[PDB]
């Protein structure tokens, strides 16, 4: 039945991860001007631009995806990351939603520092570089598969996936997103979101516990890793409402 | 452009180059060009044995696109034709519907329907080996509610491959028609034309356009068939397309279990 | 006019530079490509090499 088929759609998106991965090392061992800060700087500017227009909340992550894969292959200047930043979303945007950003919009995001002409030639040479794998798995993949198996009320599930989401794009902010796989972004952020921000006393059908050990078993993992991903995801939270309320 | 084809030298297998001129604008690359080569390129990964394998896209740029794909020389139809005089053995024609239909489920399990499925773009190894061809880019292996221009899915595939399977044993197509009206009153002169309550909505031709007719035994058109292939065809060959088998439970069909 | 997500993040460009690199890079992904497989993929004709290719009409 459908059992069977969610089985193995699972395996195959598990075995399709792997096809789409950056290298946890290519600071140290690629880039020579880009350093971790920028890296932060630039996803925090894309994450703005996406929220502003309204982006379909894969596209931000899928964009940081083709950064992290691009950065493990080529080195990038400085004064270029912003471009390579612009033009992730731009193919991002493609693969995801129905009308996509405009090319003329991406540059005034920029603040015009890049022209149009230079998205597109930057387009062509990010899909070539990645070989037109495009269609890397999202965490938002993962999630949505996970939320299938719980057995929750509508509501219940609508919250869960927008605290998700919001984790997601936290990760995506930081070199966490660059070493564990999506499925695992996914879980710790589902883990993290059933907490719903510690506002209460957490009132699950499925309980937390049963919770953890089922996507330990379906994503491979030791329930002890699961633990410190969502913990890190929780730290992540910590530290940006502390640097956000700041300034 | 023109398609060129080359063997092999690392091993002895065969490469072949197609390619399309694509309509650049001021938004770069279309959106349906990113989509559907990035598809065959997530496709590649799983290596599935039952489909030609994408070794290369090689774009130049107005903007090119060359795919460089796998070739196998020979498709079904030639497979068939040339067939021992009795036909080809029951074992060789299960064994080319299990691959066919793992081909065809990891298409559809990873939401291609491929739509035209034809002796013509099955393909068939010197090794005999199973490969499906031009997916994700003649009515007589149409599926009833795409000839009546209703919604379509998955399940249209499977009609396709009943006909297919049927005509391994007949060496001649099992529904040949002029025109979509046509097409049909053959399709239910063998399988009796359906009732009311199973009429699709909004569709091109009523039920009264077709005279009232019943079932003929699904083995006067496969006599050579045994009896419970004959029951797995007559499942694929279901005018319904929500209970139509689905490929992965053709393949569990005991029809199709090798045996040992 | 300028939303306050419209900002440069790490200065100047320059533009001529950029625009050789992106060129540079291109055309060399370009030449790997016709390497690898002997053919010229920029008009569609064939170059010789492993690979021999021939029309199938
Ligand atoms: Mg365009
Ligand atoms: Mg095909």
């Amino acid at each position: 039945d459908a059992n069977l088929l969610n089985d193995r759609v699972l395996r195959a998106m598990l075995k399709a991860e792997e096809t789409c991965a950056p290298s946890v090392s290519y600071f140290k061992c690629v880039q020579k001007e880009v350093l971790p800060s920028m890296r932060k700087i630039v996803a925090t500017w894309m994450l703005e631009v996406c929220e502003e227009q309204k982006c379909e909340e894969e596209v931000f992550p899928l964009a940081m995806n083709y950064l992290d894969r691009f950065l493990s292959l080529e080195p990038v200047k400085k004064s270029r990351l912003q471009l390579l930043g612009a033009t992730c979303m731009f193919v991002a945007s493609k693969m995801k939603e129905t009308i996509p950003l405009t090319a003329e919009k991406l540059c005034i995001y920029t603040d015009n520092s890049i022209r149009p002409e230079e998205l597109l030639q930057m387009e062509l040479l990010l899909v070539n570089k990645l070989k037109w794998n495009l269609a890397a798995m999202t965490p938002h993949d993962f999630i949505e598969h996970f939320l299938s198996k719980m057995p929750e009320a509508e509501e219940n599930k609508q919250i869960i996936r927008k605290h998700a989401q919001t984790f997601v794009a936290l990760c995506a902010t930081d070199v966490k997103f660059i070493s564990n796989p999506p499925s695992m972004v996914a879980a710790g952020s589902v883990v993290a979101a059933v907490q719903g921000l510690n506002l209460r006393s957490p009132n699950n059908f499925l309980s937390y516990y049963r919770l953890t050990r089922f996507l330990s078993r379906v994503i491979k993992c030791d329930p002890d890793c699961l633990r410190a991903c969502q913990e890190q995801i929780e730290a992540l939270l910590e530290s940006s409402l502390r640097q956000a309320q700041q300034n | 452009g023109t398609v060129y084809k080359a063997r092999d030298p690392h091993s002895g297998h065969f490469v072949a180059l197609k390619s399309v001129r694509v309509p650049n604008g001021e938004e770069g690359l279309p959106i349906s060009t990113v989509r559907e080569v990035a598809l065959l390129r997530r496709l590649e990964a799983f290596e599935h044995p039952n489909v030609v394998r994408l070794m290369d896209v090689c774009a130049t740029s107005e903007i090119k696109v060359t795919l460089v794909f796998e070739h196998v020389d020979q498709d079904l139809r030639t497979y068939l034709d040339k067939a021992p005089p009795p036909g080809l053995p029951a074992e060789t024609i299960k064994d080319l519907m299990r691959q066919f239909l793992r081909g065809l489920d990891f298409l559809h399990a990873n939401c291609i329907v491929h739509r035209d499925l034809k002796p013509e773009n099955i393909l068939v190894t010197s090794g005999g080996t199973v490969k499906l061809a031009d997916f994700g880019l003649t009515l007589w292996y149409r599926a009833p509610e795409v000839l009546l221009q209703s919604t379509y899915a998955t399940p249209v595939d499977m009609w396709s491959v009943g006909c297919i399977f049927a005509e391994m044993f007949r060496r001649k197509p099992l529904f040949c028609g002029n025109s979509e009206a046509d097409q049909l009153g053959k399709i239910f002169d063998l399988i009796g034309l359906p009732p009311e309550d199973d009429w699709p909505r909004d569709v091109s031709l009523p039920r009264g356009a077709f005279p009232p007719r019943g079932p003929r035994p699904v083995q006067s058109v496969v006599p050579e068939m045994e009896e419970s292939g004959a029951q797995l065809l007559l499942e694929m060959l279901t005018f319904n397309p929500h209970k139509r088998i689905s490929a992965f439970r053709a393949l569990q069909h005991s029809y199709l279990h090798k045996d040992e | 006019f300028k939303p306050s997500a419209c900002r440069n993040l790490f200065g100047p460009v320059d533009h001529e530079e950029l625009t050789r690199d992106l060129e540079k890079h291109c055309r060399d992904m370009e030449e790997a490509s016709q390497r690898k497989w002997n053919f010229d993929f920029q008009n569609h004709k064939p170059l010789e090499g492993k690979y021999e290719w021939q029309e199938v009409e």
